[PDB]
């Protein structure tokens, strides 16, 4: 550290390598944040997070519960130690309140004034953070998984719903819309990402067992499907381009968008390339994935490594994208993590679990 | 205040990049240098570096190349900015018009993407096949060159291999071929891929990757013959072509990593070489043609190696970002033929008004390790020489007009050894003569026009006075025992000789000389003046003198040579010369002693009472004076080390530096053709010319052979405080003496608290006039001096260099231990008054309103001083994850944090305690804070940005800092200072940075912001750019996380930029506005008056 201010300082190295080089030495030193709470009001467990883009201050939580937290992350106090508390709530008695369980919760990237929401009551709804009223609502014939807008730009309005439906759904925030669908999918589609690198591209996985990237301004097709064994295996059909033995409920795009992160209920997890979709082979070791909803999990970002932060368990098992190790599995929570994001600001980390909490992963030293 | 003007005070002086080619013309040797922003173009002529253009660029240059394309006439420039626009360029010349054209431009920016470790890359394909760039891990963006692609428009390629140490392309191939050094967990490896342009994809290499060292960090490509690649580990050195392997470990560069190369032969038989440590190296290569073997030369120590280029002929340039640049002749041994000075990282500063002057002057700590310095930054006048010529030994000279009716200077007199000499100055032409009268057989101790119509010339033997109709000589006055002269002074009437302890007093009446008073002084006569003050006669009364022995000034009463006043100034150092003058209205003694110091007194032509005593040292050497009338009033010019000219501006003494190197006489000549000039001469030369209206900068610099590191200036002990920090390796050595180890006296930590190459860290105190170090204090085993201060604390009346620091230890990450010392000068002594251990670094400490405040990791808190002599903990205020800068105003306090930018924070004396007020939510990395006034605060990111946050104007909510300005700068700001380099805008704020360029920072009012703002616009239209790059692109806030358009910030160098385009060009900007012509000339150039 001292070295780091004095290298930085007679311009020895690049400020910003120095930057990125301690911003990892810092996820490697990462902890449970003991002197930092997250106040309690989600009654069923928390499913998913989310972290204002631009500055990171306010963060989105759903439960179980149906119920949707807005919490300020900011401390204005003397002291090291505080809350953070809830400024905002979806509750029980707000008209628009989800029925059911909300899987995904996040923020209308590009515009802070909007939030978004998906329910297995079969919804998606479109808010409006300081009227906290609904602005859209989109329904759906089955329970919906996940869903996502472009963190890349403004060129479209489009989600993309995942739902129990083998179709995928794209809805366009831009009037009501949503008659495009994508096909190919033959079960449920249990996550669904867009690239952070390109525009139009997204990323389904179902429980069919195979992921999908497609270029939605096409009307028919995808770009690729993943194959975990890069076609070295020759199945009847029914049976190739599978990426998981099992239901895929994970996915991810590594910060440069140049990679595909799955995780499956075959207990594995796989970096595929983004482009080509070859499998790179990536260890990994076994990562236990039983859910039978979808599995939220997050990458670092602005470090020198990436590393990749999967729910493992009661913890959070921390690997290494590219090389594949294991750095440590974060312990805080007495049961099962369903979801974790990552503080891109001071490199820290909060994550959801069925203990119906919130923690604080926070770097020491 | 939320309106901001930010201009250039000094370029970026660091080089972090020079090219060697045919760029201006295809006949031309070229040497390109990028400093930061700024691009310098020379030709390498028969004797030196002719200076062609310089050209600014909007962005930090990452990449400079110079190439030939099949069908150009000579060289084009291929450059790429940090922000990475992407260009081509040409050199264009239009009869004695020059000009830089943009022949390719676009931005290869990607959206996302990880910056690569090593950081970027350009390279060229030897067959200008395409440009090849290594901007981020994973990817390599090929610009192509094949089609004529005038966008600039590239294409990335997927690189399986994430770390990249290196790459280049290599000579001789079918198709562009980079080779590369790469690293995967099971080592560092070099690899090749041919590049398909239609593929648009990398295809096989030509030959098969190979291990390589461990460190292995540099690749050089070699030319045709022998073609392959060399790649330089910090051991060994290899060569691979495909077919065969060479490897040399020379024990030799084992002691520094290598970190730059240039090919001196075409052929690439040698190659330079360069380390951190300073050493030049030759790499050779012995040889149907093919490679037989290596070997490596130490060829000298050059500045330390950013990059280097040889030239022709055995001189090689150095560019150096932390040390000067060099332009050196190699033998066995290297010789710097030339230095260009390079203000280094400018790691520290602060701003200093010696003298009790209206102006400041900088000192910084500069550079690092072999090249640490201090340098002091100050505004002079500088002066033009018309002529000089070769005179060594002048001991004095003098003006004199020959022809009694001319009112023109016509001669002058230069006394040397045992001889007088006489100058005729007819014109601009100047040539030995000899003038009647005037004996040039004795040294001349003065001369000139006298009553009369006469001339007198004193010399060591006697006093001749002479008539100038007829010429010859009228009368001479003799010591009457016939002894030598000692000192001389004399006016236009009377005349006053000292022999000895002896004095004379004389006068002048037609046709001769007449002895009036006689007395013999207590000790021997030093220096005298009769200079007459408020005339009414032309005689004067009193009689100003100085002695050998007891050291005083002693002012006398001419007709008696009665004693008025005896002045004691005390110390071994003996008086040089005394002057009376006036100035403005009010009467002077001026006494300069052989050391420098300047005594001033206020002077009673009645009384002869000297009062209110004053003294400013303004050079080492005795200096001497002479008056000279300039225009409107009259100044007295100081020859010294550092030559000073002396006047009064709102009747308070003004000592402005002159940019001159040193001078030892000085008389004005005004001749028919030399003007109201002056004449110098120093121990080579005797120079003529007159005092440069403008003030440009002079810079002095203190070489300390190690790294300077906090500086700051404790007045009362006429002193600064400077951390420096030395290497020794492995009980441990250094390998060269610094500063540290000069010390007259030292001392080295006795501390009991806390109980292969190491930093050993001093307290250096430093003299303010002759820099010397007299003081190394050095702190414990793995101590690191952090901070510095320069205070007095709580009732105690004594100044104190107060300094925190942390315990390094290897096995650790960030310090557990750390302790703030307390030290007072005085007397010569350095001594330590307190200790305070500490749980961790102490990374900041600022004197708070008669109390300590000091930040320790993630803990700022406030010590008071006891009057037991100690530190007692008042408040802590723990939110913080590293707080690393500390400013105040008042009871206000501005923490700079590493990654939560800045947060104010106060002071209840009623609580006795820290509330915050408010804090910025936008996270920043800071380099520097600094309060502008107790609303808006000035702060400087990682990324060399600059923002400006205000304090809001209804909730709880007021806790938010509003963000009222961005502004990409360009440079990294290591520290702020308020205070100017001078003496329409409000308030001065200057900064210190990493390339060495010295910024200043301003406020305006709303009304003058929009105007220039509306200005930079227009302006922006009218100017022709670079590389053809937007303006208000190159000023747009930018990170990772955020680019915004700049506002609430006016780039100075932009607005001033409107003083040299064309008389047209001027119309046209103005055109409509909010305004004409003229007008925005005079705002502009008072804007200038600022710096």
């Amino acid at each position: 550290m001292l070295g780091f201010l004095s290298a930085r300082q007679t311009g020895l190295e690049d400020p910003l390598r120095l930057r990125r080089a301690e911003s990892t030495r810092r996820v490697l030193g990462l902890e449970l944040n003991k002197d930092r709470d997250v106040e309690r009001i989600h009654g069923g467990g928390i499913n998913t997070l989310d972290i204002e883009p631009v500055e990171g201050r306010y963060m989105l939580s759903g439960g179980s519960d149906g119920v949707i937290v807005l919490y300020d992350l900011e401390n204005s106090s003397r002291q090291s130690y505080y809350t953070c508390k809830a400024v905002c709530s979806i509750g029980r008695d707000h008209p628009d309140v989800h029925r059911y369980s909300v899987e995904t919760v996040q923020w209308y990237p590009h515009d802070t004034g909007m939030f978004t929401s998906s329910s297995f009551d079969k919804t998606l709804k479109v808010w409006d953070t300081n009227t906290l009223q609904t602005a859209d609502v989109f329904n759906f014939e089955e329970t919906v998984y996940s869903h996502h807008m472009s963190p890349v730009s403004t060129k479209h309005c489009l989600v993309a719903v995942g739902t129990r439906g083998p179709k995928v759904q794209l809805c366009d925030l831009k009037s009501g819309s949503c008659s495009h669908i994508l096909q190919g999918h033959r079960q449920e589609i249990l996550a669904v990402s867009w690239s952070p690198r390109y525009d139009y591209i997204l990323a389904t996985a179902s429980a069919d067992s195979r992921v999908k990237l497609w270029d939605v301004r096409r009307a028919s097709g995808c770009l690729i499907t993943l194959d975990q064994h890069n076609g070295k295996k020759s199945q009847a059909v029914e049976s190739a381009n599978t990426a998981h033995n099992g239901k895929v409920n994970g996915l991810c795009f590594t910060s440069d968008g140049l990679h595909l992160l799955t995780v499956g209920t075959d207990n594995r997890m796989r970096l595929w390339n983004s482009s080509n979709g070859e499998n790179t082979l990536v260890n990994y070791g076994k990562v236990c994935n039983n859910s039978k909803k979808g599995l939220k999990f997050t990458v670092s970002c602005g470090c020198s490594s990436e590393f990749v932060f999967v729910p493992y368990g009661s913890t959070i098992a921390v690997y290494t994208v590219y090389s594949g190790e294991q750095i440590t599995m974060l312990k805080g929570h007495y049961k099962t993590v369903d979801c974790c994001v990552f503080q891109s600001n001071f490199q820290e980390l909060y994550s959801g679990s069925r203990d119906c909490n919130i923690l604080a992963w926070v770097p020491s030293l | 205040m939320s309106y901001n003007y930010v201009v250039t005070a000094q370029k970026p002086t660091a080089v972090n990049g020079c090219v060697t080619g045919h760029f201006t013309s295809a006949e031309d040797l070229n040497l390109l240098i990028a400093k930061n922003t700024r691009l310098e173009i020379y030709v390498v002529t028969a004797e030196g570096l002719r200076p062609v253009k310089e050209v600014g660029m909007y962005g930090k240059i990452a990449v400079m190349e110079l190439f030939r394309p099949k069908g150009e006439s000579k060289d084009l420039l291929f450059i790429l900015t940090a922000k990475y626009n992407a260009c081509i360029l040409e050199y264009k010349q239009s009869g004695e018009s020059i000009d830089i054209i943009t022949r390719a431009h676009g931005n290869v920016q990607d959206r996302i993407g990880r910056p690569s470790e090593t950081g970027i890359i350009g390279i060229i394909d030897p067959e200008c096949r395409m440009i090849g760039l290594r901007l981020y891990d994973g990817l390599f963006k090929v610009i192509p060159l094949d089609r004529d692609n005038k966008e600039l428009k590239a294409f990335n390629i997927r690189l399986e291999e994430l770390h990249v140490i290196d790459v280049k392309f290599l000579y001789g191939c079918q198709a562009p071929t980079i080779c590369f050094v790469y690293q995967d967990p099971q080592g560092r490896h070099v690899k090749t891929y041919e590049v398909s342009l239609r593929e648009k994809e990398f295809n096989k290499g030509p030959w098969k990757q190979e291990n390589v060292e461990a460190e292995a960090s540099m690749v050089i490509a070699v030319p045709e013959p022998f073609g392959g690649a060399i790649i330089i580990g910090q051991e060994s050195i290899t060569y691979h072509n495909g077919d065969k392997y060479l490897a040399i470990a020379p024990p030799i560069i084992k002691q520094s990593t290598i970190v730059c190369h240039n090919r001196v032969d075409p052929n690439g038989s040698r190659y330079l070489l360069g380390d951190m440590e300073g050493r030049l190296f030759m790499l050779l290569l012995e040889k149907t043609v093919t490679l037989k073997d290596l070997r490596v030369e130490l060829l000298g120590e050059t500045s330390i190696a950013e990059c280097l280029t040889y030239l022709d002929n055995g001189v090689v340039f150095v560019g150096s970002r932390l040390g000067d640049s060099q332009l050196v002749k190699l033998n066995s041994y290297v010789v710097a033929m030339e230095t260009f000075t390079n203000l280094g990282p400018i790691v520290d500063m602060c701003v200093v008004d010696l003298e009790r002057q209206g102006q400041g002057q900088l000192v910084t700590c500069s550079g690092a390790f072999k090249e640490g310095s201090l340098r002091i930054i100050r505004n002079g006048i500088g002066i033009h020489e018309h002529a000089s010529i070769d005179l060594p030994g002048i001991k004095g000279l003098w003006p004199l007009r020959s022809d009694p009716n001319r009112e023109t200077d016509d001669t002058l007199v230069l006394s040397f050894v045992g001889q007088t000499r006489v100058l005729m100055l007819n014109g601009e032409e100047v040539e030995e003569t000899e003038l009647m009268g005037f004996v040039d057989d004795q040294q001349t101790f003065f001369c000139g026009n006298v009553a009369h119509q006469q001339l007198i010339q004193i010399t060591s033997a006697s006093v001749r006075l002479v008539s100038q109709e007829p010429k010859a000589l009228v009368s001479e006055w003799k010591e009457p025992q016939a002894k030598n002269i000692s000192v001389a002074s004399c006016n236009s009437s009377q005349v006053v000789v000292a022999v000895g302890r002896a004095l004379y007093y004389l006068q002048i009446h037609p046709q001769e000389l007449r002895q009036i008073s006689h007395t013999e002084m207590e000790h021997e006569v030093a220096c005298l003046d009769i200079t007459p003050l408020g005339d009414s006669n032309g005689l004067s009364p009193l009689c100003a003198i100085g002695l050998w022995t007891d050291i005083s000034a002693r002012i006398l009463k001419l007709p008696s040579f009665e004693l008025l006043h005896k002045e004691m100034l005390g110390g071994e150092i003996i008086p040089r010369s005394i002057l009376m003058t006036t100035f403005e209205s009010s009467h002077y003694l001026l006494c300069a002693l052989g050391d420098g110091a300047l005594f001033y007194f206020g002077l009673n032509i009645e009384t002869g009472l000297l009062s209110d005593r004053k003294k400013v040292t303004l050079g080492t050497q005795p200096t001497v004076l002479r008056t000279f009338r300039s225009l409107s009033t009259t100044n007295v010019f100081a020859c010294s080390d550092r030559p000073t000219v002396i006047y009064s501006s709102n009747h308070k003494l003004v000592f402005s530096n002159v940019n001159l190197k040193e001078v030892n006489y000085m008389c004005p000549l005004n001749s028919d053709g030399y003007p109201d000039s002056l004449a110098l001469a120093n121990n080579s030369t005797l120079t003529i010319g007159t005092i440069d209206e403008i003030q440009k900068l002079h810079i002095r610099t203190v070489p300390l052979y190690e790294s300077p590191r906090k500086i700051c200036y404790q007045e009362v002990s006429q002193c600064f405080g400077v951390l420096s920090s030395r290497i020794e390796v492995q009980g441990t050595t250094a390998l060269r003496p610094s500063a540290s180890t000069q010390a007259l006296s030292s001392s080295v930590s006795s501390s009991k608290l806390f109980s292969e190459e190491v930093e050993v860290h001093n307290l250096l105190i430093i003299d303010q006039h002759t820099f010397e170090v007299l003081h190394a204090h050095q702190f414990l085993q793995n101590e690191y001096a952090l901070s510095l201060v320069s205070c007095k604390l709580g009732k105690d009346p004594n100044t104190y260099f107060i300094v925190g620091t942390a315990m390094v230890y290897p096995e650790e990450a960030e310090p557990k231990q750390g302790r703030i010392v307390v030290f007072q000068y005085s007397d010569g002594k350095l001594q330590t008054v307190a200790e305070k251990e500490v749980k961790g670094a102490v990374y900041s400490m600022v004197e708070f309103n008669g109390k300590l405040l000091a930040s320790i990791n993630s803990t700022v808190r406030l010590y008071e001083w006891t009057t037991e002599k100690e530190l007692r903990t008042e408040c802590n205020h723990y939110n913080n994850i590293m707080a690393l800068y500390l400013k105040t105003k008042g009871d206000f306090i501005l923490v700079g944090d590493l990654m939560r930018s800045v947060l104010l924070l106060a002071y209840k004396p009623m609580e006795g305690n820290f509330e915050e007020i408010a804090r910025d939510f936008n996270p920043n990395w800071m380099s520097a804070v600094e309060i502008l006034d107790d609303d808006n605060f000035l702060g400087a990111e990682n990324a060399f940005n600059l923002f400006v946050c205000q304090k809001d104007s209804t909730d709880e909510e007021r806790q938010h800092l509003q963000e009222v300005g961005l502004f990409h700068l360009g440079e990294f700001v290591n520290v702020f200072c308020h205070g100017s380099l001078v003496m329409p805008t409000q308030g001065s704020v200057l900064f210190g940075t990493v390339n060495g360029m010295i910024g200043l920072v301003t406020s305006l009012s709303e009304s003058w912001y929009n105007l220039l703002l509306d200005m930079q616009n227009r302006l922006n239209k009218v100017i022709k750019s670079v590389g053809k790059i937007e303006h208000s692109f190159w000023r747009s806030f930018h990170t990772e996380r955020k680019t915004e358009p700049a506002t609430g910030f006016i780039d100075g160098d932009l607005i001033e930029s409107f003083l040299d385009i064309s008389r047209p060009k001027m119309q046209e900007v103005v055109a409509n506005l909010q305004a004409t012509a003229d007008d925005l000339i005079k705002v502009v150039e008072e804007l200038t008056r600022i710096h």
